[PDB]
């Protein structure tokens, strides 16, 4: 299998994604309407993101290694509406969505950057992601479960099993950067995307699944 | 939580066949060290793998 | 569910050294066919550990 | 690691489970004990059976593979016994439990036999285990659950938990021996020993874990 074979992958599974959460949402009022937005925007952008890679666009070499820009471009865009949209189920203000939209931005510009250096620094910008992402997991964790526990039962709900999901695995994805190519390359390339792919499309279809699984179930009671 | 589990089970006998495909292009070559370097590939994927599977189980059939 | 899962995590790497032990020592042999034989066995058992620790873990935190 | 340490991780792994066993049964009445004893006699024969292959016994030669006779004589006599505490909690009668033990028996033996059995037809024997296994299965999840389902609810509840994981994971055992030595030797001595440490501690130590948490927590409500 090649590495354009599972960009192809990936595209294809963010479409199947992004058409169930458009259709999803032809059934939806004024109050639903932005979170079925908000999935389809998460994951049309990855798809498009994937179509460039597997396109043969943004593999930029690194020193030794091969770098893909469309992959840290996709998280900078959607990672932030994955935290907007968790931040609706916890019922945040404006200043709370700020302060973890920061955090979330740092982490990603971090990376990015890190893995576009070729010299050692480059895990010197790998910490400074790695701490900011260590403040985002206690805000998800802390202040926006508090805020999340005033709000319905069905909310709450959705609310922990959608962080709990992300926090888990959006913890793997530092793994993944510190042992494949940015890091130590000690995944090959094909492992790497391979690796990428699947947790990408569980963080971005699989939440969206589970957010209309849960949405069905709060309408249908 | 049936469409959950053989989508990590059918996943990961996927995830299998390419690391698999990548150690017998490595062996194809007649360079042990080659193969050594996709079965360590291999390996550390699959513990990541696991990682991820326990995470999406734990998050959807966990409270 | 914690001591089971530490107790999954811990097994599981603890295994994936003796997998990795094995591709070395076939690898210290200069044989690219021993290290994929060493491969193999490394990836479908693996695969086997997933499938016991998915199972322990839907067993034990599912109803 | 050689396979010997394999066998001295197994049998101190069944030890512990053995003595964790003994000790939370000194905690019981008439009604509970001959569970504890039970869990005794499964972990403690296991103990038992590794030490015997880790002091280099039982190590049978079968044409180009090495076979263990003490795994399987161990299972032939340690597997009636989970049975057994299965029935017990199901609430069979002798002739329930005259039918799942030979199920079980029919299993472990044609395995053994099969396992020992230089030429193709040890397939043959195989899938005389195989069958036998979705009979036993059969009756786990079919009668012996029905059966169990007219007891009170921790009962039931223990039933389901510990049923399930005997089920999924004794499904797990037949794969190890087609792939394994047995079968087509794809998985080296050392990972098929190693695989077979792990499923046997948490088939016999686990499940007992599982009842001693359980049973605790009757006692205290
Ligand atoms: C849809 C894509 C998702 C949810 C991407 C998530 C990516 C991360 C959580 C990445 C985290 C990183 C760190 C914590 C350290 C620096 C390396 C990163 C950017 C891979
Ligand atoms: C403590 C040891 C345990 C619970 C052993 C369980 C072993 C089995 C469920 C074996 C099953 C087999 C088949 C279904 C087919 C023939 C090969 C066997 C004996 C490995
Ligand atoms: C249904 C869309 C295709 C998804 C394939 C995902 C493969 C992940 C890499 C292993
Ligand atoms: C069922 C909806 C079909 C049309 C959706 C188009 C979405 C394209 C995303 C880019
Ligand atoms: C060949 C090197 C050039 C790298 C250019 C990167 C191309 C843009 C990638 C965009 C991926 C995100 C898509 C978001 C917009 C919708
Ligand atoms: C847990 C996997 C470790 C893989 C090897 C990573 C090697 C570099 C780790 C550095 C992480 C902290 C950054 C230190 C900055 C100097
Ligand atoms: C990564 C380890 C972080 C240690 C802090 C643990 C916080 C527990 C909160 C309950
Ligand atoms: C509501 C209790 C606060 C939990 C803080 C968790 C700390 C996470 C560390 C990363
Ligand atoms: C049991 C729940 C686990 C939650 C994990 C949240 C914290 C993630 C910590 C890992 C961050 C990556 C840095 C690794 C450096 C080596
Ligand atoms: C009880 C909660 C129900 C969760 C159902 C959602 C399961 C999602 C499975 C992962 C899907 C990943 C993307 C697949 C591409 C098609
Ligand atoms: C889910 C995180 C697992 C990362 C790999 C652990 C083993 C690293 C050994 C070096
Ligand atoms: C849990 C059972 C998994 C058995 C191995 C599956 C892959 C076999 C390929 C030959
Ligand atoms: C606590 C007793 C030791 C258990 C070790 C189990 C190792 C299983 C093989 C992997
Ligand atoms: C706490 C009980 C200590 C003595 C138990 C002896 C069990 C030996 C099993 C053989
Ligand atoms: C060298 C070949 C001889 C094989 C003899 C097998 C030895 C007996 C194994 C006993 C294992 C089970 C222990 C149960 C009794 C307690
Ligand atoms: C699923 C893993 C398969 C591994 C290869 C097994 C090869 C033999 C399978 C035979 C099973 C049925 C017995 C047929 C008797 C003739
Ligand atoms: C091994 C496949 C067996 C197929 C029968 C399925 C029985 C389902 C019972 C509900
Ligand atoms: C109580 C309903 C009966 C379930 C039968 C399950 C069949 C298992 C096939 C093996
Ligand atoms: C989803 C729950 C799975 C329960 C499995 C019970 C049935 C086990 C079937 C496998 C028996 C081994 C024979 C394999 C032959 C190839
Ligand atoms: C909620 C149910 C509680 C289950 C606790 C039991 C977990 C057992 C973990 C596996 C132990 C295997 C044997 C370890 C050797 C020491
Ligand atoms: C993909 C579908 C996710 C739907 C999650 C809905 C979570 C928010 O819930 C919505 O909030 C509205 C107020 O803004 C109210 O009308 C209701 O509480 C509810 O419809
Ligand atoms: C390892 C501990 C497992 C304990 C499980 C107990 C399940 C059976 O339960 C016991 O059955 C007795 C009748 O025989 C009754 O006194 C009670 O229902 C109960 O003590």
């Amino acid at each position: 299998v090649g590495l354009t074979t599972l960009f192809w992958l990936g595209a294809i599974g963010m479409l199947v994604g992004t058409l169930a959460f458009a259709w999803a949402g032809r059934d939806a009022g004024s109050g639903e309407r932005r979170y079925y937005v908000t999935l389809v925007g998460i994951s049309g952008i990855a798809a498009v993101a994937y179509v460039v890679m597997a396109l043969g666009v943004g593999w930029v070499p690194v020193a030794e290694r091969t770098v893909f820009a469309p992959r840290y471009i996709d998280w900078i865009l959607t990672t932030p509406l994955i935290v907007y949209f968790l931040g609706l189920l916890a019922g945040l203000d404006s200043r709370e969505f700020g302060i973890v939209i920061t955090l979330n931005t740092v982490v990603m510009l971090a990376g990015f950057a890190g893995a576009m250096v070729p010299g050692i620094e480059r895990y010197a910008l790998f910490g400074m992601g790695a701490v900011a992402f260590l403040g985002l997991v206690y805000y998800l964790v802390g202040p926006m479960t508090e805020s999340a526990s005033q709000r319905s039962s069905g909310i709450k709900s959705l609310y922990v099993r959608l962080r709990n999901l992300t926090v888990i695995l959006w913890a793997i994805y530092p793994f993944i950067w510190l042992l494949g190519p940015p890091g130590v390359a000690l995944l090959t390339p094909t492992v790497d995307v391979a690796l990428i792919v699947y947790l990408d499309l569980v963080t971005k279809v699989g939440f969206g699944f589970i957010a209309l699984d849960a949405a069905a179930t709060l309408r249908a009671e | 939580m049936g469409a959950v589990f053989i989508f990590v089970g059918a996943l990961t006998v996927l995830f299998g066949a390419i690391a698999y495909g990548e150690v017998t292009a490595a062996a194809a070559t007649g360079d042990a060290a080659a193969v050594q370097e996709a079965a360590v590939s291999a390996i550390l994927g699959l513990i990541i793998l696991l990682g991820i599977n326990l995470g999406l189980v734990a998050a959807t059939l966990g409270g």
